[PDB]
């Protein structure tokens, strides 16, 4: 009901979070680069964070860097198409939507893998950022396969009491692991996005990855660098 | 550092033997309820908060929150300050939790649907689940039927309710009909249904035998977060994000198994969430847990508990019992309540009395003089019926106690008067009461008479111009006056022993129209302190001294909704206030901000009247065609066992600094201090010194969207701000014995944009003082505050650039008055604004004096100092300046989590260099969010959203962190900070407020 919610209707835009993907690709440039070719939108629904992947990487873009470029955003939702997306409706869990994404691929990995998922928030805090942090780990799933090592991982946390840990949890699989508010992210919100630059080496009903990030972190804090993000 | 008080999120509460036991941040709290009594306040957690408990028959009680639980005895929680070293730490959220049959394990749900058997040190002995996929949950339990026979009731993000039986992991049933998540899930204590909540607003009946859905209700308008069955399983209590606890009746039936039927709704906590419930089936109380920390206690047979709570009467049921008397078109126009019951009469003049002992009516006599549009008056204290009409006549009739004979009747007519429209009557003394009548033409005169209360004879006539736009609502007497609630928020005082005496005129008090009600409060010295209340919701303390009167606004507010028709202190203090929203008759304590009592009336609402009885109110009306009584008795169990804060972010806070002044002796003990809030009020209060226990006084409701700033200035002046240009400037007064009382004094011009942030320099002993604002679209402006015009002049206006501007603040440094901002762009920009405004800085500690020219609006000059700092927005600013105002330091802590210390300098000649001495870049997990000097600058504490409070020690110019401390208060954001006499009392606020000491 803000600035940015006006600025989506005039350029049509499926919600104001579009922005926060913009104003962090004003810095980072993932975005930016002509050698950029398969990018993966996780729990995308509406799709605002897909249309600018659209409008980045084909409207925005000479014909002489379109080739093998393919955007494929997921939720259980089902999403209104858009031009250059293809939208699965899918669970991020689930066997084959691993395989699935790959195929639409040239099992080729993907370039950058971003998430703005959140559910609504209860106003419990502690189970607010801990549900967060179940969305982030059960994304960071398919991240883990499908994302080419040295590649942008992009997601939304909840920067709150415990974001400590999701940092020092995400240590082993990183460069260089930055946490970035945009500008239009609403001052009223904990809302902060997790921006981890070169995807470096991962490993090698039933234990998951939140269970083995904690079974090796465990207990421990760090502090990730900052970035903020617009111009 | 100490902690010691907390009020905040209190999420579950059990009854337990005459105890409630209490989930309160990270505590326990343990209280005696019937006297609501802390016995004591036991920290279970280091820092999350009690999410469950149950108590076992022998006295263990079970306990978890998030990933936390802990096995602890009743016992030492009794006795014992903390017991956090019991507390273990599961690898998983843990959804819920309870005894074994034998109360030999535990049963720990996790949010993955698995359940952990552990033994009594919380040591898991084997796990069960079931197989499929994986299951997240929002909410869960375990109920025990048997030592063989338990279920797990498991409610998922996805919408299914999943009942499964844990030894066999075996699955029972999977309840599908919700439309979102499951919020909470609960089984009858007789095996016999499943009730299960979701943010689609519904509650759904299930049966558990069948697994068919039996029942869907839907009354609760927001998000529902936890319910039960109570009273044999014949009743389900929910309670919701709407701050309503509301009560279900379970309806079993031959045709369709059971429905619920919505029974009772009761608005018990503040804006917003409420999270715990529990019911004492004995004796028929509830009590809840909120988000505001406040406890509730609940009577659920608030209108059947004595039996006699509501009775009607229809014209033809009293007919019935007075005989076929009443006229085509006659009915009741007027009724009082006495010791024995109800004296009314009707539109002819029909005189009737219902006894409350024999239930009966009866017809008393008729006089027709009262045909004529009559109205009812009177003294309930001493059964004294007061009937007028519009043609100047007066009936007074006394009554017998117990009896209800006439004992004494007076008649008369006054000649003074043509056509009356408006009789008030008042206590005056032991021996008489006064009587005054009007009418509407503007040169008859206003009559008082003074009545025996023996006999009901004229002791004196008073007669008094009438002032020209008056029309009297109601009245009050004072010594020898008489104080007259007027239309248009007028109050004219007369005086009853010269009615030559101009009237003292008291005009627009308040926005309103109707005067409803001038109660006497207190006095001291010379002064009488009066509340006055207006039907449109405004209610205005104002103080009358004799010096010849003045008199001085001390407070006003107004109420969040509806007509206000009355308020009074009770005996414990506490402003109590009654009125209309629309249909509905309302009783609510304004000073802890709660509902009393609720009535649907006659939507119109023609015909009310409200008496006081010994433990409670009669609430007599007529609606639809009928004669109404509703018996407001006081509560069985204390209202509240805490009155709790917020229950929204609070987003700043201020004490009320110590004077020199006249500051009453019972705030001796503890600090007068100021919360603003998310939810739009400013909540005024105290806090006892040693024990940090906080009492409320008012909740001021003049801000129309959440806060951002308040302060005080001065020992009794303070600011507050919010958006859309609301800035307000207060008045603070301490003088009197039992609270403060607080005043809006005027509001900023306004040219949407927010005002960022304020600060204030005091123009010598003027009382006067400059203001600069900031705003959103990065203007700036300097004000001069002019107290004896009351007026805000605009000095000095321009912009930064075009980013939101966060903090501002003035300093002083030789003879230089310096402005410095915190862009979001993350520097320190710095302005010298000496030359371009009207008044001269004295060169220690920096006084400003008035040249006392005209005013011009100055533009604003480019700034004197740009230095980055931060990487982004800056959250908190804060300075010291030294013992000769040469340089001041300045500490900024920064949404890149960095904390900055940098010096603002001048040399001989009066050049502006700042410089910045240290930044650590990692000073916190997440945003700063508060950052003060203390003692002398050589010391920080920080406050920042990872909920860590940091201490830190400045040594030349360079900062070490030397304490940290974590608190329950999340999206920690406000920080206050005062000195004992150092020692220092530390109020931090977030969501919720906790009370420390350094």
């Amino acid at each position: 009901r803000d600035l940015y919610y006006r600025k989506a209707k005039e350029q049509g835009y499926r919600a104001r979070s579009a922005f926060k993907l913009l104003q962090l690709n004003d810095q980072f440039h993932f975005l930016d680069d002509p050698n950029l070719k398969r990018v993966v939108d996780l729990c995308a629904a509406p799709g605002s964070w897909s249309q600018v992947l659209s409008r980045k990487l084909f409207d925005e873009s000479p014909s002489s860097d379109k080739e093998d470029r393919k955007i494929v955003s997921v939720d259980l939702q089902p999403m209104s198409p858009i031009p250059h997306v293809t939208t699965l409706q899918a669970d991020i869990t689930h066997p084959k939507t691993l395989a699935r994404i790959l195929k639409l691929f040239g099992n080729e990995k993907a370039d950058f893998v971003c998430s703005d998922g959140a559910p609504d928030v209860t106003g419990l805090h502690d189970l607010d950022e801990y549900v967060q942090q179940q969305l982030i780990m059960s994304a960071l799933q398919l991240t883990a396969c499908i994302l080419k090592k040295g590649g942008t991982f992009v997601a939304k946390i909840f920067r709150g009491r415990d974001i400590d840990m999701l940092y020092s949890q995400l240590g082993y699989l990183f460069d260089k692991i930055v946490c970035a508010k945009p500008r239009s992210s609403r001052g009223t919100s904990l809302e902060a996005f997790i921006v981890c630059l070169g995807y470096n080496p991962p490993s090698n009903n039933k234990l998951c990855i939140s269970d083995k990030l904690s079974h090796w972190n465990e207990e421990e804090r760090n502090i990730a660098e900052f970035m903020a993000c617009g111009s | 550092m100490k902690d010691l008080s907390h009020y905040g999120p209190a999420l579950c509460v059990k009854f337990y033997n005459d105890y409630v036991l209490a989930g309160y941040g990270p505590f326990i709290h343990v209280y005696d309820y019937h006297s609501a009594t802390l016995i004591n306040k036991c920290r279970l957690f280091h820092y999350n908060k009690v999410h469950g408990l149950s108590l076992s028959s022998e006295g263990k009680i079970l306990a978890y929150g998030a990933r936390s639980v802990t096995i602890v005895e009743l016992e030492d929680v009794l006795k014992k300050e903390s017991l956090v070293d019991f507390e273990r730490i599961n690898s998983d959220w843990i959804t819920g939790a309870t005894f074994s049959f034998d109360n030999l394990q535990i049963y720990l749900l996790t949010c993955y649907n698995k359940v952990l058997i552990c033994d009594l040190n919380c040591e898991v002995l084997f796990r069960k689940s079931l197989g499929g996929e994986r299951s997240i949950l929002y909410s869960g339990i375990i109920k025990v039927f048997g030592p063989d026979k338990v279920y797990v009731n498991a409610g998922t993000v996805m919408g299914g309710v999943i009942i499964w039986d844990l030894f066999s992991e075996t699955k029972i049933h999977n309840l599908l009909g919700h439309e979102g998540s499951i919020f909470y899930v609960n089984l009858s204590n007789n095996g016999r249904y499943v009730a299960s909540c979701s943010d689609d607003r519904s509650i759904r009946l299930w049966d558990l035998e069948t697994g068919k859905q039996l029942s869907v209700g839907w009354s609760h308008t927001a998000r529902i977060w936890n319910l039960m069955f109570f009273d044999n399983d014949s009743k389900l209590i929910s309670v919701s994000e709407d701050c309503t606890c509301r009560v279900w009746n379970i309806i079993e039936s031959r045709e369709n198994v059971a429905e619920l039927s919505i029974s009772n709704v009761y608005e018990v906590h503040l804006i917003k969430s409420i999270w715990g419930v529990d019911v004492k089936d004995d004796e028929m109380i509830a009590v809840t847990s909120g988000n505001d920390g406040r406890l509730k206690l609940i009577d659920l047979l608030q209108l059947k508990r004595h039996g006699d709570e509501e009775t009607s009467f229809s014209l033809d049921d009293i007919a019935k019992q007075c005989g076929d008397i009443f006229e085509k078109n006659e009915s009741i126009k007027g009724f009082q309540w006495f010791s024995f019951g109800v004296i009314a009469i009707t539109s002819l003049g029909k005189i009737l009395k219902y006894s409350d002992v024999t239930k009966q009516w009866k017809l008393l006599l008729t006089n027709e003089k009262f045909n004529s549009y009559p109205i009812t008056n009177g003294i309930q204290t001493q059964n004294i019926a007061v009937f007028s009409n519009n043609k100047s006549d007066i009936l007074l009739i006394k009554f017998s106690k117990d009896s209800a004979d006439i004992i004494e009747t007076e008649e008369f007519h006054l000649d003074e008067l043509s056509k009356t429209n408006n009789c008030l009557v008042t206590e005056y003394d032991d021996d008489s009461f006064l009587l005054t009548l009007q009418s509407p033409n503007p040169r008859e005169k206003f009559v008082c008479l003074e009545i025996s209360l023996q006999n009901l004879k004229i002791k004196s006539k008073h007669c008094f111009n009438k002032p020209e736009n008056f029309s009297s609502s109601c009245l009050t007497s004072f010594r020898n006056h008489i104080l007259v609630g007027s239309r248009f928020s007028t109050l004219v005082i007369y005086n009853l022993l010269d009615e030559s005496e101009e009237p003292f005129i008291i005009r627009r008090l308040s926005p309103g129209d109707t005067t409803t009600s001038i109660e006497f409060v207190e006095d001291k010295d010379n002064s009488a302190v009066f509340s006055v209340t207006n039907r449109d919701g405004y209610y205005v303390f104002i103080e009358l001294t004799k010096n010849r009167l003045s008199y001085k606004v001390l407070h006003s507010n107004k109420m969040m909704k509806g007509f206000l028709e009355g308020a009074f202190f009770n005996s414990k203090g506490e402003y109590i206030t009654y009125g209309f929203k629309s249909s509905l008759f309302y009783l609510y304590n304004e000073t802890n901000c709660y509902e009393l009592a609720s009535e649907v009336c006659g939507g119109s609402h023609r015909l009310w009247n409200l008496a006081k009885i010994t433990d409670g109110h009669v609430l007599m009306y007529i609606k639809a065609s009928r004669f109404h009584l509703r018996k407001i008795y006081n509560s069985i169990v204390p209202e509240t066992l805490e009155n709790g804060v917020h229950g929204r972010e609070i987003r700043d806070i201020s004490i009320c600094p110590v004077s020199n002044t006249n500051t009453n002796d019972n705030f001796k003990d503890g600090h007068i201090f100021c919360t603003a809030s998310e939810d739009t009020t400013i909540k005024l209060g105290y806090f006892n010194n040693r024990t940090g226990k906080v009492q409320n006084f008012w909740t001021q409701r003049k801000h129309v969207s959440g806060l951002q700033r308040c302060q005080f200035i001065n020992h009794k002046l303070m600011i507050s701000s919010s958006a859309r240009e609301e800035l307000f400037l207060w008045e603070l007064n301490d003088k009197y014995n039992k609270r403060p009382y607080m005043t809006i004094r005027q509001a900023l011009p306004v040219s949407d944009l927010r005002i960022m942030d304020f600060d204030v320099k005091f123009i010598s002993q003027s009382g006067d003082f400059l203001l600069v604002t900031v705003y959103s679209d990065s203007t700036i402006k300097i004000w001069h505050y002019r107290e004896n015009q009351n007026k805000f002049d605009l000095i000095m206006q321009g912009r930064y650039k075009t980013c939101c501007l966060f903090n501002v603040v003035f300093i002083a440094l030789k003879e230089e008055l310096l402005v410095v901002i915190s862009p979001t762009d993350g520097h320190l920009v710095v302005y010298n604004i000496t030359e371009y405004v009207p008044f001269s800085v004295d060169p220690i500690s920096g006084d400003l004096v008035d040249h006392k020219l005209d005013a011009t609006i100055s533009n604003l000059p480019a700034p004197v100092a740009q230095l980055p700092v931060h990487q982004s927005g800056v959250k908190s600013l804060d300075y010291v300046a030294n013992a000769t105002r040469t340089s001041a330091t300045i500490l900024t802590g920064g949404d890149d989590n960095g904390l900055g210390l940098s010096n603002l300098k001048l040399d001989d000649s009066n050049k502006v260099t700042l410089k910045t001495s240290d930044f650590i870049a990692a000073a916190a997990s997440s945003t700063i969010t508060s950052g003060m000097l203390i003692n002398g600058g050589k010391e920080v504490i920080t406050t920042s959203v990872d909920q860590v409070i940091r201490a830190w020690e400045i040594t030349a110019g360079k900062l070490s962190l030397v304490d940290k401390k974590r608190t329950t208060v999340a999206d920690t954001g406000s920080l206050e900070i005062i000195s004992n006499d150092s020692e220092k009392t530390l109020l931090i606020g977030g969501v919720g407020l906790s009370i420390w000491k350094k």
